[PDB]
């Protein structure tokens, strides 16, 4: 107050975010003809959906005939029975109809002998519900998907009268008696806040990449919006679950994508083998997310390493075709040679499993809306709604399938500006927010910048990154678990300790940073407190002392003659995770996962079984 | 040890009066990144947490730390630093554009070009889209090739002299080059009325073909060439 | 907002404030076809000016052609002087003119690639050289 | 739409093609008739070389009026000098005949 220029702008919707979701969702809003904001800590291109590779998945059956429904199964199947089937229903289903919206916008998908787009194998997929084969659905503008993919939604998003407040970093959600009324956001450019208040909040913040020291998302990966959600003192769902990609770049730890494996790509250990026959020799080398990467960090574990570290594994596309190499994958080509210094028609690409996409975030349903625990009941959260990777509609579940975030972004993305449309008209009042509100928001940005401390922003930041990276890693035991919590908590007790350098308001990186350190640790805290607390083996959580899964029923022998077990004896539930804000302290409760789908006699529900791909 | 000399450009606008001027950092090249990125993380981490600048993906694909390296503007994180230690590595903010502190340029201008192109599909028909998958042969996606990967890193029009004169008035070859991309597309309707536009002598034709565009691209693409191809779309187009 | 409003609240915005330019030309690294570029502007300028001084000359000064040769003439002749001055006529003129052709063949859109513009820049460099010498003893 | 930058840049091209097939012509057939269609060619292809020069670099509404009026009094005092040396004197071709022979 008074020491900073506060500015209330009047919005009927504000859409925190500007990726994949957060377009999606912002013009799609003005679409319906709505007065909407949107808030950016990075220019829209510059997101990170631009890093997005393998593809966007949609069974528009382009290459063989393809039905949506099995689609579904094998997105619920990977999601070893954790996934919300009810959210799995609705991305699925208009999985044809919202790519055909996207390649009408003016992505310039590749195409085949029928002109139509270019569908290819990507890890999980198969046809007849597990039954036929390898199935092709994912839609790709060969290696560069999801920035063909920003640049068109951004290319149309300037058809549209949106107020896009670009650079501005969001600090909090404004709260007011459990109804959502708005951001409170600060400009990059010259270091005012600004309370941005509106009728309806969409939260597409993605994920929180950067708690791990060796990761393949961006810099600017911080889960913010998921931190925002935290703060509010709603719950966070699934945090536990990160998902570790099979193959990335031994160096700077970059992505190369699952659709190497889809063309030809192989995976090789050091002495020669083709070690994904070992494993899973049904799906060959094209398997789970989780279980390609979690059989290279066996493969690590026996002394099999690939370098003279003996510590990577080796991705071989030696064989394969010269251009289809430079036709298919262009973007692999340079940068495992700028990065890796690899020739990848000659040489294999060091690859090594790192953190890739963050399965769990705010919780949330089909239509958008964001969930609160009340009563251990669903309750809708007012005002507020997620999409993307920031939310977990469970979709996902515990382990998402290859090449299905692009379409939960553009699908529930889509779906919250919908959800709006259809909640009320643009022109009802906004519910105006009292004068003192976003106090401690600004109050932290104010002792943040001025914070004399005993380690700085970058100290503490390696500090928790090299911690996760070794205790809650794929493989993790209660032992190491217990022993990151106290390790991490006692870190969140750090920030009082904070050693910043800068003290102006124009364009501080260094105060940006650190209100990114609050973020992740929030991010940090409910991972690791999850994950102990967890007790099984299921998706990207496998536990090493409890390798069992635990379902309400023995799921191998046939369903009859079995008890079924109460709901705080098996752990096919949400994960939900609270934090006072004071002490660090983590408390949580669980969720039921969600069996119905939204039309049985259209799309019938999976039962859980046995999955070894 | 392995020290590297960096000669990085600085400019603090919450110091009252502040000049321009360049300063050093010392870093060792062992414990550090191959890349320039690297390199100003590493700065940033340990010697001095001021220095402000603009990152991302570390990948190539985002076009945040779009800077002049040694008189060169390309990507950060995809240039490598030489490993001569006899030659001190100049940090230049892109060449002839308003600093905002330390390496950031205001490039709302550079946006809004972009903006006024029009960068999105263009139907006559618009009443259908949304339910049937345009048809597009594989040769006519060849006609997109080394056009749509532009990242917009802006290091393409920051390095035209053009640009530096006619900022304000000269597109550049950046946002030429996308006007080019929607041109081609056989998805397209609006083809020539996107050629209408640059019916002036500021819009396109302020290019001399100075070729400092092309051989600047860190994706290595060719806009100079999608220029003078633009040229001859606009002599030849009928009516 | 609009598209060229984003550019007036850009100029009203920068133009009234303390936020300088970063340098230029006063950083940027030469290149052979930037500085083949400058030439070439200042060969057209050079040759621009030389024509309208010739021109102006006619309708200024009084006396014929002719005439105006012999006080060249009267000044007695230069041993390889005579050389030097000729050649500082056509060695403005055979660049433009070399360089002048490869302009024209990127107007048709050929050899617009980084390696062809250091390939035929050698070439317009030493076909002037070729021309300047083997022109002004002609 | 109508286009009359597009010509202005054709134009020009066709300016330098017919320039370029000149100074061959002049040297193999030194002539009265070739010494009008040289003098036209160059003070045209040079005044829109240099209207280029003015548009580049003459920042402003009162200095973009003056540099190209300022110009056109250059170019038509040019074209006009040529033209008077060309029918009562030697004309072009032969002023570089006899400073050659020198
Ligand atoms: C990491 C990654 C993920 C990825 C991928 C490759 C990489 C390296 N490739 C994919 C692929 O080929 N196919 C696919 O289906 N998915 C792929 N992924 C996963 C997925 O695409 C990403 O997770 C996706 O980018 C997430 O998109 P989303 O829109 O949800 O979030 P974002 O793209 O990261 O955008 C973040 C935006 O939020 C704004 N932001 C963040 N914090 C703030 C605050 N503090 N205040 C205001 N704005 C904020 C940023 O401005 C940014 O624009
Ligand atoms: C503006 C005007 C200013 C002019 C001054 C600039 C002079 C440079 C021009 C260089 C051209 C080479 C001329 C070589 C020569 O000696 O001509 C041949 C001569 C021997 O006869 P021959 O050829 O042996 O006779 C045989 C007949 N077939 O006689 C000719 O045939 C005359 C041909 C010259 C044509 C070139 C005129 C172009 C002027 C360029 C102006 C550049 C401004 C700087
Ligand atoms: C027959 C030989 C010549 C040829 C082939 C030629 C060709 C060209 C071309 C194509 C350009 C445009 C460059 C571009 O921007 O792409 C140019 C520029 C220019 N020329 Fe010539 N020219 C010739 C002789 C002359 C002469 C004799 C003069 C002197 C009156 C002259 C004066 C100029 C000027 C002032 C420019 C402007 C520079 C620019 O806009 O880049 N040229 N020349
Ligand atoms: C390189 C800079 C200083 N010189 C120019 O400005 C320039 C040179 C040749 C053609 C067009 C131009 I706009
Ligand atoms: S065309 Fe190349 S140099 Fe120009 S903005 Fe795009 S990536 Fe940068
Ligand atoms: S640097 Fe230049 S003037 Fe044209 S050829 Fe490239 S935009
Ligand atoms: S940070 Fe993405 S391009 Fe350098």
């Amino acid at each position: 107050s008074t020491q900073y220029p506060v500015v209330d702008h009047e919005f009927d919707a504000v859409v925190v975010g500007a990726g994949g979701a957060g377009l999606r969702a912002a013009f799609g809003l003005s679409e319906a003809g709505f007065n909407t904001a949107c808030v950016t800590k990075l220019f829209p291109t510059r997101s990170h959906t631009v890093a997005a590779q393998g593809g966007i998945n949609a069974a528009l059956g382009n290459m063989e005939e393809d039905n949506w429904r099995w689609h579904f199964y094998d997105t619920v199947k990977g999601s070893d029975w954790l996934g919300d089937q009810d959210a799995i229903h609705y991305m699925t289903e208009q999985a044809p109809a919202s790519v055909v919206e996207l390649e009408n916008y003016g992505m310039p998908f590749s195409r085949t002998e029928d002109g139509k787009i270019y569908q290819r194998a990507f890890g999980g997929q198969s046809l007849k519900f597990g039954k036929g084969g390898q199935a092709h659905r994912c839609c790709c503008v060969a290696d560069r998907t999801g920035h063909s993919l920003l640049h068109t939604l951004y290319g149309r998003s300037l058809r549209y009268d949106t107020s896009y407040f670009v650079e501005y970093f969001a600090l909090d959600l404004l709260m007011e008696n459990g109804e959502c009324r708005g951001v409170i956001a600060l400009c990059i450019e010259d270091g005012s806040i600004h309370r941005i208040r509106a009728r309806n909040t969409v939260v597409a913040t993605g994920g929180y990449g950067r708690t791990y020291f060796s990761c393949t998302s961006a810099h600017t990966s911080t889960g913010d919006g998921t931190a925002m959600v935290t703060r509010a003192g709603l719950p966070c769902q699934d945090l536990e679950f990160v998902q570790f990609h099979p193959t990335g770049i031994y160096g700077a730890g970059c992505l190369i994508t699952e659709g190497c494996r889809g063309e030809g790509g192989i995976l090789i250990n050091s002495q020669g083998e083709r070690f994904m026959e070992r494993y899973a020799p049904v799906a060959k080398d094209l398997a789970s997310r989780d279980v390609v990467s979690r059989s290279m960090t066996l493969e690590i574990r026996e002394g099999r390493g690939c370098g003279p570290e003996k510590d990577h594994v080796y991705l071989q596309l030696h064989h394969l075709p010269p251009e289809q190499l430079a036709v298919r994958l262009p973007g692999i080509s340079e940068t495992a040679m700028i990065f890796a210094g690899v020739d990848v028609t000659k040489e294999p690409i060091p690859v090594l499993p790192t953190v890739h996409y963050n399965m769990g975030g705010i919780p949330t349903n089909y239509k958008g809306q964001v969930l609160r625990h009340v009563n251990g009941q669903d309750q809708v959260v007012p005002g507020l709604y997620a999409c993307g990777e920031a939310a977990c509609a469970s979709v996902h579940g515990a382990n998402r399938l290859g090449a299905n975030s692009l379409l939960d972004l553009v699908v529930f993305g889509r779906a919250c500006a919908l959800s709006i449309a259809e909640s009320c008209r643009p022109g009802d009042k906004v519910p105006s927010i009292k004068p003192n509100a976003g106090e401690e928001s600004v109050m932290n940005l104010d002792k943040l910048r001025f914070a004399n401390g005993t380690i700085r922003t970058s100290e503490l930041r390696l500090s928790m990154q090299k911690s996760m990276q070794s205790h809650a890693a794929v493989f993790r035991v209660g032992s190491v678990l217990q022993e990151g919590c106290e390790k991490i908590l006692r870190l969140y007790g750090d920030l009082q300790h904070l050693k910043t350098f800068d003290r102006g308001m124009v364009w501080n990186t260094d105060l940006v940073e650190t209100l990114e350190l609050q973020n992740l640790m929030l991010c940090a805290l409910q991972t690791i407190y999850g994950a102990e607390a967890r007790k099984e083996s299921r998706g990207a959580h496998a536990r090493e002392d409890f390798k069992e899964r635990v379902d309400e029923y023995d799921y191998s022998k046939p369903i009859q003659g079995q008890q079924k077990k109460p709901f705080q004896e098996h752990w096919r539930k949400h994960t939900l995770s609270y934090v006072d804000v004071k002490t660090g302290k983590v408390s949580l409760e669980y969720r039921p996962v969600i069996d119905k789908t939204l039309n049985e006699a259209d799309c019938a529900t999976v039962p859980p079984a046995i999955r070894s791909y | 040890p392995r020290i590297k000399k960096f000669a990085i450009y600085r400019w603090d606008p919450d110091k009252t009066g502040d000049k321009p001027h360049m300063q050093t950092y010392e870093i060792d090249l062992n414990n550090c990144g191959p890349m320039v990125l690297d390199a100003l993380i590493k700065i940033k981490n340990e010697i001095d947490s001021t220095l402000t600048f603009r990152r991302s993906c570390r990948e190539g694909i985002c076009g945040s730390c779009a800077m002049n390296i040694n008189g060169g503007n390309t990507l950060a994180c995809t240039r490598r630093i030489d490993t001569n230690l006899d030659k001190v590595s100049k940090i230049y903010p892109l060449p002839h554009m308003y600093v905002i502190k330390d390496l950031v340029p205001d490039l709302s201008n550079f946006y809004a070009q972009y903006k006024s192109i029009e960068p999105y599909l263009k139907k006559k028909d618009e009443s259908q889209e949304g339910k049937q998958q345009y048809l597009q042969s594989i040769e006519e996606r060849e006609k997109l090739d080394g056009l749509y990967e532009c990242i917009l890193c802006a290091c393409c029009s920051t390095s035209c002299p053009s640009y530096w004169w006619n900022g304000d008035k000269y597109l550049g070859p950046a946002v030429l080059m996308q006007a080019y991309r929607w041109m081609i597309d056989s998805r397209d309707d609006f083809t020539e009325e996107r050629l209408a536009k640059l019916q002036d002598p500021f819009s396109l034709y302020r290019c001399h073909t100075i070729m400092n565009c092309t051989g600047t691209c860190p994706k290595g693409l060719n806009p100079g060439k999608a220029i003078a191809e633009i040229k001859k779309m606009m002599a030849t187009y009928k009516e | 907002t609009t598209a060229k409003e984003e550019m007036e609240r850009f100029w009203n915005k920068n133009l009234g404030s303390n936020r300088p330019l970063s340098p230029h030309i006063t950083i940027y690294r030469w290149s052979l076809p930037m500085a083949m570029s400058i030439c070439h502007r200042g060969t057209g300028i050079a040759l621009s000016a030389g024509v309208s001084l010739f021109g102006l000359s006619a309708l200024l000064l009084p006396g014929n052609f002719e005439s105006h040769l012999e006080l060249v003439k009267s000044l007695c002749l230069g041993p390889t002087l005579i050389y030097t001055a000729k050649f500082g006529i056509v060695f403005p003129l055979m660049y433009h003119t070399w360089n002048g052709i490869r302009h024209l063949i990127w107007d048709l859109g050929k050899g617009l690639t980084i390696p062809q513009l250091t390939q035929s820049g050698v070439v317009v460099l030493i076909l002037t050289v070729l021309s300047s010498v083997g022109l002004a003893a002609m | 739409s109508s286009k009359a930058a597009s010509l202005h840049w054709t134009g020009e091209r066709v300016v330098s093609v017919l320039l370029l097939g000149l100074l061959p012509a002049a040297y193999l057939n030194p002539c009265s008739a070739m010494d009008y269609s040289l003098a036209a060619a160059l003070t045209l292809h040079g005044h829109w070389g240099i209207g280029q020069v003015v548009t580049d670099y003459v920042r402003g509404d009162a200095l973009q009026k003056a540099a190209k009026a300022g110009l056109l009094a250059l170019s038509a005092f040019t074209f006009a000098g040529l033209c008077y040396f060309n029918y009562h004197d030697v004309g072009i071709c032969k002023a570089v005949a006899m400073l050659w022979k020198l």
